Formats: structure tokens, C-alpha cells, sequence
């Protein structure tokens, strides 16, 4: 009954992808207020809003995991 | 959550050193109960030397997170 | 060597066997770091492994 | 005795490949009788600062022995690092192909 | 490079100028090193109290003192 | 359940990109270190609150991992 | 006992996407040393910082590979 | 002639990530000497510091595979 | 039946990463000689070392490879 | 036995790393040729320098599928 | 059998690798060109050079997986 595991594993296995991307988000933040600080509170507040799409990408890439643990 | 994520970052930091210590000490006590020509041995020095640099590598490292992570403002 | 209007390598020379004369005098040198720490570590070691 | 350090440098320079391609390039025009004569100066060398230096400077390790304990000390360290791993494979060796005390057995009675 | 060894761009492209200049023909050479000799007098005060004096002729102890 | 053996290190794999995505976001620190330094207090900062996100996604990466190994 | 070794094996894949992430640290501390070689410490913080969290990965992974190829 | 050979095989994965790595650590070291070749014993310092690691990393995988393969 | 040859197969697949470094490594080489012509030497030997690196790793799986092929 | 196909195909994976890092390479040469035009021959150099070993990789890779094919 | 089928679906893998590369390359000479047109048709001959290469090492694999299809 190890098969509903190995689907929630798989379907686990795409959180690389939003880690790198947040990644890529922080570094260019960084990037963009090295080169202006003045304008920081703009690059964050993008920033939060892309978080607010990547979470929500990784949030459903529990829970579907979850669900394909007991359905 | 963010409690046990800091005491997990806390004991990964505090046994840092132990692991550099412990384990690869293991391994290379492993190689010298196996080998026994002098060839073998004479390139195992090194290899010696190096992990005695990264263990003082780790233990800088373990200052440096302790130093961060008990730093208190007020 | 200016004073006798003799060659400086001679007066090098006197200078040196005199000073050889008295040696318990120490000289001094330019210094040098070590040479060979690593080659002699390895070699120091397998001494240790086969002696010990 | 005297620049153990020195000669223990010699060796680590030795062993290293890259002066064995240095020594190769050295070679070039050169004649055993010299190579010879280059070595046995050397050692005069040494052993002439002994006999001078002996008679007026006294070295770190001095000792109401003098250069007896450094002699017996380098006898001491050549036997402990390889007259006795010897015996380690000689012994390994005998116990493997007739037993322990297989050298010492007594004839086969008749 | 320049920043990092505390020098100035502008002493940097001077120093290469003159090189430059002296990589020139002679019939122009002539006339670029004529065009760009030097000669300075610096006098130093505080507070009036003239500290020090100093004249220069060369680009590379002008920039360096 | 070997496969639970195995689900578990498909719940590891996207470590993969999670280390990359962490690398990435130091390394843009660092740039920003060595472009305006005088301003390490906000560039950390940022670091740290990236941190705190990629941390918890890599600790989901683990604890599921263990689930799977266990259920 | 041979699923516990296929686990410990594809489990290692986060080794080596981990290398990855050290990789680009070092090259950024590098590219900042190049870039402003006044500033030699406060880099090197950084990235052993960074490569402290990689590893911390590395060690995770490490761990869970030998865990799951004993048991 | 089993699993082992494959376990033993899949664990050699992580070696692309490695030299990767190593080609990003070697490569921004060959742009910092290009750019300021007066700091050349530092790059190079700090880029077998990185080795240090990162090569140690693929051993590290190479014995794990040796283990799968005679485990 | 053929297990040999899937092992070696799948061990060999690190020939990407390390060809994808070496390509990185001599792009550095390349935009480093572009910039400064100059200075070539020490790039090679950096490049060199670099690329021994890489080809230590390739050999050593093309090894473990013909390893599980005829072991 | 068709199996022994599957291993050769495997093994065709590599080439494309391969064909990745040929194209950084000539990547690294037609914009180094833009930033530098006087030289454009002792990038070609290095360019041909690494494509051997590029070119060796992918034809070792060939033949040990072949022979995986075969045997 | 049909299983060759899946071996030649593997062999097409190797595309798709061979495609960045062809991207990459295209895309130096495209910044190359914007920066410096004057040297325009250098820059596609050596284009020109880079596909003598990946030509081939697509259409290589395409054949095996036609060979590996119906042998």
C-alpha cells in the first residue's frame, strides 16, 4: 500500500522549483536595493506580492500531496 | 513552528564540530586499520592534515552561528 | 679595499677568514622560512607509523 | 649530528617527481666519477662541521654524552622503523606457512 | 584596479597618456612631449604658516607627492 | 514498505533545488556586500527573511519525507 | 534488503544538487573579492553562512541515506 | 549482477552536479584574475577552500556507491 | 537480464554535468582572453586545473561504468 | 534481447549535456569575437582546445552504447 | 518487441538538450550583432561552425533511436 506514498513523494518533488524561483526573487531584491536603497520599499512590495503566488503554488504542492496520501 | 525550526538551526550548529570530530575521525581510523604499506600511508597524511583544517573550519563556523544566535539586544 | 688600493673581493676574503678566526661569534643572515614542512610531515609521519 | 631537519627536507625533495624531471635536466653532461666525488664532498662536508664545531658550540641537545645519544638515538629510530616492521612480515610470513615458532621447529624424529 | 590601489582615474589615464606619447613617431613625438611638459610649484599652508614648498617637473612624483 | 524507503528520497530530491535556490540568494548577498556595503544591515535582513521562507519549505521537504517512512 | 539501497542512491541525487548553490557561492564571494578587494572579511561571513545552510542539507540527505540503508 | 550494480550506478547522479559546481567555482575564478590578476593568491585561496568542499562531496558519493555496490 | 548494462547506462548520465562545466569553465576562459589579452597564462592554468578536476570525475565514472559492466 | 537497447538509449542522454556545453562554448566565442574583434584567434584556439575534449566525451559516450548495444 | 519503442522515446531525450545549445549560440550572435554589426557575418560563420557540431550530434541520436526501434 506503499503506492499512495510514492505519489505524494512525486508530487512532492516539485518544490525545488518554487525554492529556486523564491531564491531568484530574494537575490534580485538584494541586487536591486545594492544598486538603489532609496527605492527598497518598492522592490519589496513586489517582492510579498510574488511570495503571495509562489507559497500559494507550494501550498498546493502539499496539500495535493497529502490528499494522494489517504484518498 | 518557528521555535522548533530556531532549536533544529541550534543543535545542527552545536554538533557541527561533534559530526567534523566523530564520523570522518571514524572514517579515518578505518583507513588505518586497513592499510598497512607506506605509500598508502604517506598519502593519508594529507588527507589527515586537511581534516584537521576543516574541523577548525567547522568550528569557526560554530562560533560564528553562536555568536548570531545568542546575540540579544536588550 | 679603498683605503690600501686592493680588489674588494680580496678584502671580502681577509674579512671573512678573520671572522672565521673567531667563529664563536654568531653571524647574522637574511631570513628564510622553511622549505619542505609538508614533504617532511609525510615523511615524519610514516617514520611514527612504522617505528611506534 | 647536526641539520636532521635539513636532511629530512633532502628526502621530501627526493621522493617529489618534479625534482626527478630537475635532476634529469641537471644530469645532462655529467659523469658518475663527478656525481661520486659531488656526494662523498657532501659528507665530508657534514662531517668536517662536526669536528670543528664540536670543539667550541654546543648544540640544543647536548648531553653529558654528547653526540653518543644522538647516535644511538638515529640507530635506535633506523631499527624501530625497519629491522622490527621486517620481523612484522617475516613473522606474518612464517605463521602463514608453517605456524608460529615454524623457524625454531626441531627436526622430524626419525 | 585603481580603486582598489587608491588611485585616481584621472591618474591612471595620465600615466597612460604619457606611455602612449612616448609609443609616437618622432616628428609627432616631438611635438606631444613638447605639448605636455610640466612644471608646478605647490605651497602648503595651515592657517597661514607655509608647511612646505615643493616644485614638480615630472607627472608621476606630481601626482605621487 | 521499501517503497516508503523510496518516497522518502523523492521527498529529499527537491533538496536539489532548494540548496541551488539558497546558494543563488547568497550570492546575490555577497554581490550587494561588495557593491554597497555601507548597507549590509537591510541586505542581510532581506537574506534572512528568504531564509525564513526557504528553511520552512525544505523542513516540509524532511518531515513528509519522514512520514512517508513511517505511515 | 535491496530497496534500502536503491533509497540510499536516489536519495543522494540532493548531493549533488546541493554542490550546486556552493558552487555559485563561492564564485559570487570570488566575483566580490574581484570587484572590491578591500573588503575580504564580511564576505567570507556570508558565505560560510551560505555554506553552512547548503551543508546543513548535504547533511540531512547524508543522514537520511544511511538511515534508510540500515533500516 | 542485482540491484546492487544499480544502486551503485544511480548514485553516481550527483557527479554532473559536482563538476558543475566545480566548472562555476574555476570559471569565476578565471573572470577575477581576468578582471584584477593583483589579488590572483587570494582567488585561488579561496577557490580550494571551495574544493574543500565540493570535492570532498563527490568522494563522499563515490564511497556511498562502492558501499550499494558491495553492501 | 541485462542488469550490467543498466547500471552502466544510468551511471554514465554524469557525463552532462561534467561537459556542461567544462563548457562553462572554457567560456570563462574565453570572455576572460576577450577581455584581457594580456593575461592568458594564469587563465590556462586555471582552466587546466579545472578541467583535470573534470576529467578525475569523468574518468572515475567511466570506471565505476565499465565496473558494473564486466565486474 | 531488445533490453540492451534501453541501456544504449539511456546512455544517448549524456550527448545532449554534451551539446549544452558545445553551445556555451560557441556562445563564449561569438560574443568574446563582439567584445574584442582584433584577436578572434586566440579564442578560437581555446574554443578548439575544449571542443576536443567535448568531442572525446560524446564519442566515448557512443561507443559505450554501442557496446552496451551489442556486447 | 514494442519495448524498443520505449528505448527510441529515451533516444529522443538527447533533443531537447541539443536545443539549448542551439539557443545559446543563436543568442550570442544576436547580442553580438546588436553591439557590434560591423562583424555581422563573422559571427554566423562561426555560427555556422558551432552547428557543424550540433547538426550532427542531434541527428546521431535520432538515427539510434530509429536503430534502436527496429534493429
Amino acid at each position: 500500500a506503499g503506492v499512495a506514498s510514492l505519489s505524494a513523494a512525486i508530487a512532492l518533488m516539485s518544490v525545488g522549483g518554487v525554492a529556486q524561483g523564491i531564491g531568484s526573487l530574494f537575490a534580485a531584491l538584494v541586487s536591486g536595493t545594492a544598486r538603489n536603497p532609496s527605492i527598497k520599499e518598492d522592490l519589496f512590495t513586489y517582492t510579498l506580492i510574488g511570495m503571495g503566488f509562489l507559497e500559494f503554488l507550494g501550498i498546493i504542492c502539499v496539500l495535493m500531496s497529502a490528499v494522494l496520501l489517504y484518498s | 513552528r518557528f521555535y522548533f525550526m530556531y532549536m533544529a538551526r541550534t543543535t545542527f550548529q552545536a554538533v557541527r564540530p561533534l559530526l567534523a570530530f566523530s564520523v570522518f575521525g571514524e572514517v579515518m581510523k578505518l583507513v588505518l586499520a586497513t592499510m598497512s604499506s607506506g605509500l598508502f600511508s604517506f598519502l593519508f597524511s594529507f588527507v589527515l592534515a586537511f581534516e584537521v583544517f576543516y574541523f577548525f573550519l567547522q568550528c569557526y563556523i560554530s562560533y560564528t552561528f553562536l555568536t548570531m544566535f545568542f546575540t540579544v539586544l536588550f | 679595499a679603498v683605503l690600501f688600493d686592493l680588489t674588494e673581493e680580496d678584502c671580502y676574503k681577509y674579512c671573512i677568514r678573520q671572522r672565521a678566526a673567531t667563529p664563536e661569534e654568531l653571524v647574522e643572515l637574511k631570513y628564510t622560512k622553511p622549505k619542505n614542512l609538508v614533504s617532511s610531515y609525510g615523511l615524519c609521519f610514516l617514520g611514527v607509523w612504522f617505528g611506534l | 649530528g647536526f641539520h636532521f631537519q635539513q636532511y629530512i627536507a633532502m628526502a621530501g625533495r627526493a621522493i617529489n617527481p618534479v625534482q626527478w624531471t630537475r635532476a634529469w635536466r641537471r644530469m645532462e653532461g655529467k659523469s658518475a666519477t663527478e656525481v661520486y666525488r659531488d656526494a662523498l664532498a657532501w659528507t665530508n662536508n657534514q662531517f668536517a662541521q662536526i669536528s670543528r664545531a664540536s670543539q667550541y658550540r654546543a648544540w640544543w641537545w647536548q648531553n653529558p654524552l654528547g653526540m653518543g645519544l644522538v647516535l644511538y638515538g638515529t640507530y635506535k629510530a633506523w631499527h624501530m622503523i625497519y629491522m622490527v616492521r621486517k620481523q612484522k612480515k617475516t613473522a606474518q610470513l612464517v605463521a602463514a606457512a608453517y605456524g608460529q615458532g615454524g623457524q625454531w621447529l626441531n627436526p622430524v624424529p626419525r | 584596479m585603481w580603486r582598489s590601489s587608491g588611485v585616481s582615474f584621472t591618474r591612471y589615464a595620465s600615466e597612460m597618456a604619457a606611455l602612449l606619447r612616448q609609443c609616437l613617431k618622432e616628428p609627432y613625438r616631438t611635438q606631444a612631449m613638447q605639448r605636455n611638459q610640466i612644471h608646478l610649484k605647490e605651497t602648503v599652508y595651515q592657517q597661514g604658516q607655509v608647511l612646505t614648498r615643493e616644485t614638480f617637473n615630472d607627472i608621476k612624483k606630481a601626482f605621487e607627492a
